[PDB]
RNA sequence: CAGUCCCUCCCGCUCGGGAGGAGGCACUCUGGGGGGACUGCCGGCGAUAAGCCGGAGGAAGGGGCGGGCGACGGUAGGUCAGUAUGCCCCGAAACCCCCGGGCUACACGCGCGCUACAAUGGGCGGGACAAUGGGACCCGACCUCGAAAGGGGAAGGGAAUCCCCUAAACCCGCCCUCAGUUCGGAUCGCGGGCUGCAACUCGCCCGCGUGAAGCUGGAAUCCCUAGUACCCGCGUGUCAUCAUCGCGC
């Protein structure tokens, strides 16, 4: 009864990993992360500013 | 169309309450007022040698006072 | 937006005295010897201390 | 005839030079004809995000860009040639995909 | 396609177009022999960067910028007679070849109501609809006061080849009648100083009042 | 000869050689190409060459890229270009000159990026 | 000669006109019905309309080769407005081109690469460069130059 | 023929035949235009040469339009609510089948059926400005 | 059909036209580098300096084009409803779990985008056309059935290899004839399609009778200035659907 029920679909189904909101979570090639922790995490991933 | 045309032959400078209307100096070509030089005021881009045309030849511009 | 950066004034003046002989008037001629002298490897500045060591090269002989 | 396509891929331009040119010399070494190596189109990943952390304030986005880069190497079949791309000093970031086609 | 293709192959002998070359087209008033130009091009479209050039939208054809003024009108802060002028269908905003077609209709209907070159009864119409005094505030002292100022050339035709572009749309608006049939009224009624014509009349609004306010 | 032409994202790849006349586009006649105003657009630089080398050489020009108008223009590049070139003629690249300064050095105009802020209806686009 | 050389639009009115002889192709009973496509907004005009279809449709296997019906439907679609929503690019009808197809593969003129499309048949090509040469010689008697 | 009747209103020869069955409450430009296929009549001829037999055509065309070979989905009210089979409803037919089912809603009680007796909005829209 | 012996197909006026294989690497192209381009020079201006103006030459020229990079403090701005967290408060609750509804509710005020306020026009048919990126329970080509949303099968694809793939703008062969209508579809009811446990609160689309207001809008009113304004569309992020949105092409 303390089980949350299972879901593939929706934003309850997504959560960042680093944060856990259900709210901004960028899937391109899968990251899974929140789209602000993005900013904390951007020059360790490789990304440069252009 | 009693009008006179008449040369730019000299540019004060930028006049006008805004800096569009600029003081040309320019020479009266055709008319009674034949070859007199007077200070007018030209509206839209002035150059050079430009003909402008004229209704009124007694009509001249108060020297600028900077 | 013209004006020539400081410290280019200050490297060209130092370029000029060291070799003087070695400048012409010739841009592509300074700017070679400017690149083979000097480390810039922006060649933007490279430029612009060739073309300012070109003006300069022609003042020398103005008086 | 035999050919073995090699597609190196790095995000640092001179770690796939590196890599180029380590092929380029042991296929050389090695008297195999090598095609050289094809520089192919750079991936370019942009991503999009707003920088206000909050709902406050005027509308300002970053957008960030990977450039992955990738080159293609056909060389010829040569077994003593394709023992001497195992022992090659990769670096971390340069992925190598080696194949082999008719 | 024969029509078309009869357009395509008479301009071979370079003609603005199709015909009607800029040899037998003169100007009469000397003011603006330097600024329009008459050179023989076979399309009047260069994609020129004239704006970036103070002056260099001298060297752009008469017709190109006639359809440059033609293109942008519509939608604005003027409403003549309480009117909201716009291209709500089919804008031809971006849209030069349809203002191609559109004065081309326009050329070949001055042709079979005038008989004459066209480009003539063009400079006819841009030299009697130039107004050529205006008015300017000046302040002095806080003063206020009106002043009739001469206009430049160019403005002037800027201002005329806008009337004209600006009659196009006033009539052609929430009429029945079509855009061609009315830029060639504007442009026939203006060529023989009719005041009917939007260009003469605002020509002497603005000739007026600056000849009022010395 | 081999001649290119580039306008926009429009690029005209022209081949030129002996020939009755014949001038392809994409391998289509110039002629028949609907949009009249591109016609005018290519048939240009041959208007202005002349006859006679307009029936001495054939010029196959694929195009590709762009919309019809870039490809128009990209193809008047290379025509006057191929023209150019297999003449090798002084006067005829200053009469190309005098009609337009683009004959032989064309446009460098390229489009600029959609900032943001309503980057919908193009770069220097904002919100009221 | 070749379609290539003539304009599409006189060609694929020749080739209507012409096929509109044969009887392997016909307008289905639900064809006169049934709109274009999805993104039209009223119903066609002519009566003809269909052999226009079918005198494209062939006209497009000549020039393409292999294809099959999503294209086609991509190529017929059209925009059409959303009423307060902006206008929006639709595709066409399936059913139609479908049909289209098939009475010109029973009519021998295309035939079927299963796993790649619809290709022309050698007699298909021949009819469309005979059309086309056809019209070559009409336009080079108006036009001398396309004799280049 | 200036003035011409066809099924109990009044039409205009001037128009179009598909454009002049357009002024029947029950008939529309893709309606108007199958059925006088289905006829075998371009829509286009003008409503100024409407004769009987052909106005009677229509008519029975209007009467029974699935046997004469319009496909089912061609009418406003497929799988009618009291009888299950296809018809096109003309004039006070529609008037009364949407009086019947505007009752109907309003006897089950359902959510449409309280909208409708507001004067309110049935699909989701939303109310806090439009309207 | 860049040139194209050889081979294949079709046609012709027998000139040749077009297409593939053979084989080549030709132009752009993808990308490893460098040059060019720099007040470089002419003249003037400017103290002869700085630097400016005009000129020519050059593909491109006197901050090459757009950005990244916005220091010191202030606004006691917003963000503890995310991350670290001062302090206080609840502890079967100020805990957790499950579900029905709400977050969409309206006489209404205001802001911003989308469209409708036609003859430029609505409808049939032809054709010149890209591009940012994406695709694995996916792109999905493609065979076949059903109007159709789609179903059965199905090649190729984890990225210059296959698909999304069509751009859109445009012109013409033709039809309609200045009208709240052949504009425009809101608004209803019907019958079908996709998704998901399920959408009436709470998805859209497919077709059917139906057709609102709107037919150019006051004082006043915001912003852009050259590939730019105007104007026109594609795609994709998030994502089964929902955005008329944002993004960027």
């Amino acid at each position: 009864y303390n089980k949350r029920k299972p879901r593939k679909f929706g934003k309850g189904a997504r959560r960042c990993i680093r944060c856990g909101q259900y709210g901004p979570i960028i899937r391109i090639q899968g990251l899974m992360l929140c789209r602000h922790c993005f900013r904390e995490v951007a020059p360790k991933l490789g990304f440069r500013k252009y | 169309d009693e009008g006179y045309p008449a040369e730019v032959i000299e540019i004060i400078g930028r006049t006008g309450t805004t800096g569009d209307v600029t003081q040309v100096k320019v020479r009266i070509l055709e008319g009674r007022d034949k070859g007199r030089v007077i200070r007018r005021n030209v509206r839209g881009p002035v150059r050079i040698g430009d003909i402008l045309i004229l209704r009124e030849t007694e009509r001249e511009a108060r020297e600028i006072k900077s | 937006g013209k004006i020539r950066q400081g410290f280019i004034k200050r490297v060209a003046r130092e370029l000029v005295n060291k070799y003087p002989n070695e400048f012409t008037t010739d841009f592509e001629h300074n700017k070679k010897k400017v690149q083979e002298l000097t480390n810039v490897t922006s060649k933007k500045i490279r430029n612009r201390i060739a073309g300012y060591v070109t003006k300069l090269v022609r003042m020398k002989m103005e008086g | 005839m035999q050919k073995a396509r090699i597609k190196i891929a790095s995000t640092n331009v001179r770690s796939l030079d590196e890599v180029a040119n380590q092929i380029k010399q042991i296929a050389e070494r090695t008297g195999v004809r090598m095609s050289g190596p094809i520089p192919l189109p750079t991936k370019r990943i942009r991503i999009t995000t707003r920088k206000s952390p909050d709902g406050e304030g005027s509308a300002t986005f970053d957008r960030w860009e990977l450039r992955v880069h990738k080159r293609l190497i056909d060389i010829e079949a040569d077994e003593r040639a394709m023992r001497q791309i195992m022992r090659i000093r990769v670096p971390e970031d340069v992925t190598i995909e080696i194949e082999l086609i008719s | 396609a024969k029509p078309l293709n009869e357009r395509f192959f008479i301009p071979h002998e370079i003609k603005v177009m199709g015909r009607w070359s800029t040899e037998d087209v003169e100007v009469r008033d000397p003011s603006l022999k330097p600024y329009i130009n008459l050179e023989p091009r076979l399309l009047p479209h260069t994609h020129g960067r004239h704006a970036k050039k103070h002056f260099g939208k001298a060297n752009v054809h008469i017709v190109e910028r006639l359809i440059n003024k033609i293109m942008r009108s519509g939608g604005s802060h003027y409403k003549v007679a309480g009117h909201f002028m716009r291209r709500e269908h089919r804008s031809l905003n971006s849209k030069k070849v349809k203002a191609y077609e559109v004065v081309k209709e326009a050329f070949k209907i001055i042709e079979q109501r005038t008989g004459k070159n066209p480009i003539q009864v063009l400079v006819w119409a841009i030299e009697n609809a130039a107004p050529r005094e205006d008015t300017t505030s000046v302040m002095f002292g806080g003063i206020r006061y009106h002043v009739a100022v001469d206009i430049s050339p160019m403005r002037r035709l800027d201002v005329a080849l806008r009337n004209i572009a600006l009659g196009a749309s006033a009539k052609c608006y929430r009429n029945k009648m079509s855009f061609a049939e009315a830029l060639a009224e504007e442009i026939i009624l203006a060529a023989n100083k009719d005041p009917k014509s939007y260009a003469y009349s605002k020509k002497l609004e603005i000739e007026r009042i600056a000849e009022s306010s010395r | 000869i081999q001649t290119t032409g580039k306008r926009k994202t429009a690029i005209a790849r022209a081949v030129i050689r002996e020939g009755k006349g014949r001038v392809r586009i994409n391998g289509k006649p110039v002629e028949i190409i609907e949009p009249e105003i591109a016609r005018f657009t290519i048939l240009e630089p041959l208007i202005l060459a002349g006859e006679e080398i307009w029936n001495s050489v054939d010029i196959d020009v694929k195009v590709e890229g762009g919309g019809f108008m870039g490809q128009a223009e990209a193809a008047r590049m290379a025509i006057a270009r191929a023209l150019v070139e297999w003449t090798g003629d002084m006067s005829l690249k200053e009469k190309f000159m005098k009609y337009d300064r683009t004959m032989l050095v064309g446009d460098p105009r390229r489009t600029e990026p959609h900032k943001p802020n309503r980057s919908t209806k193009g770069p220097r686009a904002k919100r009221q | 000669a070749t379609v290539y050389d003539v304009p599409g639009d006189l060609l694929v009115e020749r080739v209507a006109q012409r096929l509109k002889e044969i009887p392997e192709i016909k307008p289905p009973e639900w064809a006169p019905f049934v709109k274009t496509g999805r993104h039209k907004e009223r119903l066609p005009e002519q009566e003809d309309w269909w052999y226009y279809r079918v005198a494209s449709i062939l006209r497009r296997v000549y020039l393409d080769g292999p294809v099959g019906i999503e294209r086609l439907r991509t190529y017929y679609g059209g925009r059409k407005n959303r009423g307060h929503a902006p206008e929006k690019f639709y595709k066409a009808g399936g059913s139609i081109i479908r049909k289209a197809l098939q009475q010109l593969e029973a009519a021998g003129f295309v035939e079927k690469v299963p796993g790649k499309g619809r290709v022309i048949t050698p007699k298909g090509r021949s009819f469309l460069d005979k059309i086309a040469t056809e019209l070559k010689k009409e336009l080079e008697e108006i036009i001398p130059e396309l004799k280049k | 023929r200036h003035i011409v009747r066809v099924a109990g209103v009044d039409l205009d020869g001037n128009k179009q035949l598909r454009w002049a069955l357009t002024a029947i409450k029950g008939i529309g430009i893709n309606f108007a235009t199958m059925v006088c296929r289905v006829a075998g009549l371009d829509p286009f001829m003008k409503a100024g040469y409407l004769t009987d037999e052909q106005v009677k055509k229509i008519e029975e065309i209007l009467a029974d339009p699935v046997a004469h070979g319009i496909p089912r989905w061609a009418v406003n009210r497929p799988k009618d609510y009291e009888t299950g089979r296809d018809l096109h409803l003309i004039t006070a037919k529609l008037d009364m089948a949407i009086r019947e089912d505007i009752m109907r809603l309003r006897r089950i009680r359902a959510y449409r059926g309280i909208r409708h007796e507001l004067g309110l909005p049935v699909r989701g829209q939303r109310t806090r400005s439009n309207f």
